[PDB]
RNA sequence: AGGGGGGAGUACGUUCGCAAGAGUGAAACUUAAAGAAAUUGACGGAAUGGCACCACAAGACGUGGAGCGUGCGGUUUAAUUUGACUCAACACGGGGAACUUUACCAGAUCCGGACAGGGUGAGGAUUGACAGAUUGAGUGUUCUUUCUCGAUCCCCUGAAUGGUGGUGCAUGGCCGCUUUUGGUCGGUGGAGUGAUUUGUUUGGUUGAUUCCGUCAACGGACGAGAUCCAAGCUGCCCAGUAGGAUUCA
RNA sequence: UGUCAGUGAGAACAAGAAAAACGACUCUUGUCGGACCUACUUGAUCAAAAGAGUGGGAAAACCCCGGAAUCACGUAGACCCACUUGGGACCGAGUAUUGCAAUUAUUGGUCGCGCAACGAGGAAUGUCUCGUAGGCGCAGCUCAUCAAACUGUGCCGAUUACGUCC
């Protein structure tokens, strides 16, 4: 009774990425890590894995 | 090859002076202005 | 003398006969036809008249047993996909196929399952995704990570479409062959109860139901012939990519 | 094998048919050249296979639009009645070419094996009477690439019969 591969995921976020930067004395800064140069702008972050952060979207190799 | 008015790539393709018609044959698709008398 | 066909001229009895046999003569059981005549087809080691180097004569060239290519059969194998088998199978399926083509095999994938009518919008079963893993496939299918998200993709039914799957004995169209010969059909009239026949017939001629003649047939329609395509000779057209003639050089 | 006859050379001489165009670049007020062939020259101060540049064509233009096989040849060529110097099929090594991918795919190539078969081949059986049979070559076809196949054109070109129905 196996099917292999493919099955629901349920994944991603759920309300997390709720805003960008809250704000209203001083703005307090967000919840990952920056991207620097996207071509989307930066409300895209880049991964935590391996010591090497990578840009799901605009593939860009950078690290901490 | 591969073939336009069939996707069938098999019962054979004529490319002879750029036309198919042999993936459907001629006899049955014809006015193509060809005809025999000899 | 006979009362469907077999059983049977058998059985039993009885009379005749030297014997072989003769006369008389059932039943049990079984079967749905047996039989008569004529007609139209098909076949004949039947007859007659004709026609074909797919028939033969005369005789030129091969195949048939070698070494090769190709197809088929057999066996084999994970699969050795399959149609076709005297001729109208078998260098055939325009089929000289290696991955593609591909039926078939070894594995993975897609939605094409569209159509939401019964459900999940935001954050979903999701679209796309580096690394890690998955696995032949760092492939992003998948699973983890995290990111990119239209809400179409996704959930349940019904519904669906797609197919080189079978059936060519469901079928359309097309092709092969019967048949490369001269054959085919109706109206009106004649004949027969009818099925049928005459027309389409003795003779000669021709590849030819091609002709002439004749006749209970008369007048017709197709195939044949002819019209077409190509070749050989030629007129007219006729010249700058067609090609020669004379002189100058 | 002696009626191309087997290895060498030179001469004269053939016909249909195939081909081209990518939304790919560049070009403008609405857009041109590259996937076809063949020519010519380097490819020999040193092979073949094979590299590249220039040049023309949509074909009666493509260089003479058309050529080398059958054939001719005594140039006084070589072989010479042998399974060979007649034939290839197996087999190993090398290299280049084609392609999305080659696993002899490549194959027009080198050079081994040939002294591996086979000597016109039992019975049986095929089809043609004239420019035909037979012999020979070229192109098209299929298409990453290969034709002992198929289709078409051309060349060399007879013997017998022109009768019968067994």
């Amino acid at each position: 009774p196996i099917h292999r591969h493919k099955l629901e995921k349920m994944r991603a976020l759920k309300y997390f990425k709720v805003t960008e930067n809250d704000d209203g004395s001083f703005k307090v800064e967000r919840t990952r890590d920056e991207c620097p140069n996207p071509v989307c702008g930066a409300g895209v972050f880049m991964a935590q894995h391996k010591d090497r952060k990578y840009c799901g979207k605009c593939h860009l190799t950078y690290a901490a | 090859r591969h073939c336009v008015i069939c996707s069938n790539q098999k019962a054979v393709i004529r490319k002879y002076e750029l036309n198919v018609c042999r993936q459907c044959f001629r006899e049955n698709a014809a006015n193509i202005g060809f005809s025999k008398l000899r």
